[PDB]
This record gives structure tokens, C-alpha cells and sequence, in this order.
């Protein structure tokens, strides 16, 4: 069987500069390489065929080079849309075997988080269950710390954190963080906070809130 | 204009077997090879085989010999994929391809297969309304299987929406969707978040009011 | 060393997505594991086989049999003798 090694993980390019995707078979399979974006949450579209030629509808920014062994696919001009996952595919011989695929982000302008704390809905305290909603939006980059307090004493024991993948448009990211606590708990405690630390600021972005 | 339609998601229970469809339209059917490929979370592509519609021919990659079955219904110009007794290595995003000396070119939406013996569970919807511009919430709770969608303003409201990753908490799913409108239009005009969940056949409108 | 004995066709010929043969051959003779003797003919083809030199691992066994034909009428011949397979091929 023939091993498709795409090694580059991950590649970060601001708005209008060059990168190089490589491919590496692991014996030769002449031209019969393929090349695939994957937009998050999309199917995959086709962009190279055999190695070298552009498909119908692709731009002329995409570009595919090589044979036998070493192929690349290049992006000239990137754009905020080509934010996806890039992969090669050898169809050479039976079985057809794919690249280890390769994360590109897109490199833009650091944007702080515009965070928003939410109480738990007095339909949620009905069922005996209390979530506390933090949303850290539109951002960058994606590293980030969010930090929970219930009355001055920091929190970890029930935090769910979820990041989005990166915006299509604005090159942005965005998170959702939940402490999930009991009624009992929520109800035995009154100043909930929320300190976002993100490199655009000194000073954590801090939203919170008071039961009274 | 070439369509290749899958079936969103399907829940199977281990042990079980599925069949998957993928409606090909747009293009002579019976003149191109169909891909199957198996996609797991944050993991690459795998190709499960193909098959020829003018002639009934067969190619399965040996890792799923006895796995997978292709047939081929060319009078609905259907291509068929049953996966046989699952287990959770077979929890993963199923695609369909044409083919041809080219290989893939037009991909269907992918079936995303789950395998668990789990009870499908309705949501809990919560909404998330404060204590220039006003972020308004929704709070998609305790849930089974994936996926649930969340419709702000019957779509109107839009670009303004972030709909967060769903995350596990003992079997069951919970997702929060976000929304960001001008402070003037709320509590000034109603917001309202439309949760979908369609393995439950449910959908819960809640209307964000203030305080 | 070459196959010497009866091979009979487990799965015929067919075209592949990637414009190529492939033919299931199941040897019915001894020496195995041993190389099978491949000849392509046009109305003697060299360099169009695209499998790794096959084999029949054992007696009974079933081997794939990947080719590039040449175009149009081409001749397949699978073993030796008058046991030998002799294939006829169309590549449009």
C-alpha cells in the first residue's frame, strides 16, 4: 500500500501571501495525485487533478506541481475563504490512499474577545440543574484563558469549554465557556465572574454578575 | 449540476447494521465509477472502496472487505454502502464520490454514523438574556444523538450568530448558539432562537426576554 | 521460478476507475509459491504490467493481475503449455 505523508499539520498565512502544501508518496505514483479542500463543516471540494492541472471553478491562485514522489499544492493571494483542509490522494494503484490532511489558519490582525456573561434561565433552576454561559467572541489568535469565580474563589470543577473554527469572513475565532453547578450550589453563593486573558489586553476582560 | 445526496446522520446500535444511500444527479450516472470514504474525527480520509454503475464492477479496500457491501440502484440512480456488525471504530463521516480517471471530483454531504445503544434524547432549551450591541443566547441541553440546529428570527438574523461545537457531559450533548444584535432592536423587537432536533422530531422556539 | 500448472480465472477481466486491468487468477498447480507467467500480446507487449511481480503463493490461491493494455485488440496469456489462458482484451 502507498503512504501519502503530508507532514505540514498545521500553516498560518496572513491575506495575500504564498504557501506550499507538500506531499510525500511513498513510491511512485506518477501524476495520479489529487488535491482537496476541506472548508469546515463542508464536504470536500476538488481543486488539482493529476498532479499539475486546476479544475473547473478553481482560482488561479491554486496550484499543483510534481511527480512520482514529491507533490505540492500552492496558494498564491490567500484569501480569508481558502481557511480549510488541504489534502492529496493517490489513485495510482487500488487501495487509493490520502494525505494526513493539513490545517491551514489564516493570519490577521489581533482582535480582542467581546465577552458576555448569562445567569442560569429560571427554567433551568425549575429542573434542579444551574449552567452559568460565557461567550468570548471574535477573537485573535485562538489562544485564550477563561477563568471562573463564585465569590473571589477561583473554579474549575464543572467548566466545558468550546472553541469554533475560524471564521470564514473576519479570520476570527470565538468561545463558549459553561460551568455547569446543582441548584443547591448556585443558590448558596452570589457573585459569579468570568476573567478572559487574551494577549490584547494587560488587564483580563472581567464579566460578571450578582443573584440580588 | 452535479448533486450527490447523503443522508445528514444515522443512528445505529453496536452490533447492528446500516445502509447508506447516496442519490446521484446531475450527470449521466451509469458512465462513472462512485468513491466511498470513511472520515473519524480530527483523524484523515480512508478510502472504503468503489463501484462501477455500467457494469455492476466492485473495488474494496481489503481493510474493509468484511465491513462494507457496494450495490448500485441505477433506476433511482442510487449508490448504496452497508457497513455490517458496527462497532465504535465504525463512528465516522461517510462520503460518496464520482469518479473517474481523474478520481473524486463532485463529494456528497457525508452520513455521520454513530454507534451507541443510547436512547435518542429531546434538548432542554435555555435562554441566555443579560442580568452599543446586545449578545443574546441560546442554551441546547442534554441531548442525543447529533445534531441539532439552532435558527435565530426564522434566519433573518444571521453573520451576527456563532453556533458553538457540542460537548459531552455523562452520554448526553449540550451546544450553546450566540447572537449579536444592535442594543436599540431588544428588547425593542422579539428574538427568538428555533432549536431543531430532528432524531427527536422536536423543535423548541423560546423567546429571549429581558432581565 | 514460473508456475508451471493449470490457472483458471477466479474473477475476469475488468477495467479499473484508473484505466487499468485486473484480472482474479486461482492456480490449480504445484511448485507454488511461484512467479506467474505473464505475456501480453498485440494483434508481445513489454512493461504494462502494474503489479508487483506476481505470485501464486500456494496451491489453490487467488491472485490480482494489474495491467495497461495496449489499445484496442490486445491478448492476455496466463501460464504455460496447453494449460496456458489465453485472454482476449477490447481497450476503447
Amino acid at each position: 500500500d502507498i503512504v501519502m505523508t503530508q507532514s505540514q499539520k498545521f500553516m498560518s498565512t496572513s491575506v495575500g501571501d504564498r504557501v506550499s502544501i507538500t506531499c510525500k508518496a511513498s513510491q511512485n505514483v506518477r501524476t495520479s495525485v489529487a488535491w482537496y479542500q476541506q472548508k469546515p463543516g463542508q464536504s470536500p471540494k476538488a481543486l488539482i487533478y493529476l498532479a499539475s492541472n486546476r479544475h473547473t471553478g478553481v482560482p488561479d491562485r491554486f496550484t499543483g506541481s510534481g511527480s512520482g514522489t514529491d507533490f505540492t499544492l500552492t496558494i498564491s493571494n490567500v484569501q480569508s475563504e481558502d481557511l480549510a483542509d488541504y489534502f492529496c490522494l493517490q489513485h495510482w494503484t487500488y487501495p487509493y490512499t490520502f494525505g494526513g490532511g493539513t490545517k491551514l489558519e489564516i493570519k490577521r490582525a489581533d482582535a480582542a474577545p467581546t465577552v458576555s456573561i448569562f445567569p442560569p434561565s429560571s427554567e433551568q433552576l425549575t429542573s434542579g440543574g444551574a449552567s452559568v454561559v460565557c461567550f468570548l467572541n471574535n477573537f485573535y489568535p485562538k489562544d485564550i484563558n477563561v477563568k471562573w469565580k463564585i465569590d473571589g474563589s477561583e473554579r474549575q470543577n464543572g467548566v466545558l469549554n468550546s472553541w469554533t473554527d475560524q471564521d470564514s469572513k473576519d479570520s476570527t475565532y470565538s468561545m463558549s465557556s459553561t460551568l455547569t453547578l446543582t441548584k443547591d450550589e448556585y443558590e448558596r453563593h452570589n457573585s459569579y465572574t468570568c476573567e478572559a486573558t487574551h494577549k490584547t489586553s494587560t488587564s483580563p476582560i472581567v464579566k460578571s454578575f450578582n443573584r440580588n | 449540476d452535479v448533486q450527490l445526496v447523503e443522508p445528514g446522520a444515522e443512528l445505529v446500535q453496536p452490533g447492528a447494521s446500516v445502509k447508506m444511500s447516496c442519490k446521484a444527479s446531475g450527470y449521466t450516472f451509469s458512465s462513472y465509477w462512485i468513491n466511498w470514504e470513511k472520515q473519524r474525527p480530527g483523524k484523515g480520509l480512508e478510502w472504503i472502496g468503489n463501484i462501477y454503475p455500467g457494469s455492476g464492477t466492485v473495488n474494496y479496500d481489503d481493510k474493509f472487505k468484511s465491513k462494507a457491501t457496494l450495490t448500485i440502484d441505477t433506476s433511482s440512480n442510487t449508490a448504496y454502502m452497508q457497513l455490517s456488525s458496527l462497532t465504535s471504530e465504525d463512528s465516522a463521516v461517510y462520503y460518496c464520490t464520482r469518479g473517474g480517471s481523474h478520481a473524486m471530483d463532485y463529494w456528497g454531504q457525508g452520513t455521520s454514523v454513530t454507534v451507541s445503544s443510547a436512547k435518542t434524547t429531546p434538548p432542554s432549551v435555555y435562554p441566555l438574556a443579560p442580568g452599543s450591541s446586545v449578545t443574546l443566547g441560546c442554551l441546547v441541553k442534554g441531548y442525543f444523538p447529533e445534531s441539532v440546529t439552532v435558527t435565530w428570527n426564522s434566519g433573518s438574523l444571521s453573520s451576527s450568530v456563532h453556533t458553538f461545537p457540542a460537548l459531552l457531559q455523562s452520554g448526553l450533548y449540550t451546544m450553546s448558539s450566540s447572537v449579536t444584535v444592535p442594543s436599540s432592536t431588544w428588547p425593542s423587537q422579539t428574538v427568538t432562537c428555533s432549536v431543531a432536533h430532528p432524531a427527536s422530531s422536536t423543535t423548541v422556539d423560546k423567546k429571549l426576554e429581558p432581565r | 521460478t514460473m508456475c508451471s500448472g493449470k490457472f483458471s480465472i477466479d474473477k475476469e477481466m475488468a477495467e479499473t476507475q484508473h484505466g487499468t486491468t485486473v484480472v482474479k487468477v486461482k492456480y490449480e498447480g504445484a511448485g507454488a509459491p511461484c512467479k506467474v507467467p505473464i505475456e501480453i500480446r498485440d494483434v508481445k507487449v513489454v512493461g504494462r504490467i502494474i503489479s508487483s511481480t506476481p505470485f501464486a503463493e500456494y496451491t489453490n490461491s487467488v491472485t490480482n493481475i494489474e495491467l495497461e493494455p495496449p489499445f484496442g485488440d490486445s491478448y492476455i496469456v496466463i501460464g504455460v503449455g496447453d494449460s496456458a489462458l489465453t485472454l482476449h482484451w477490447f481497450r476503447k
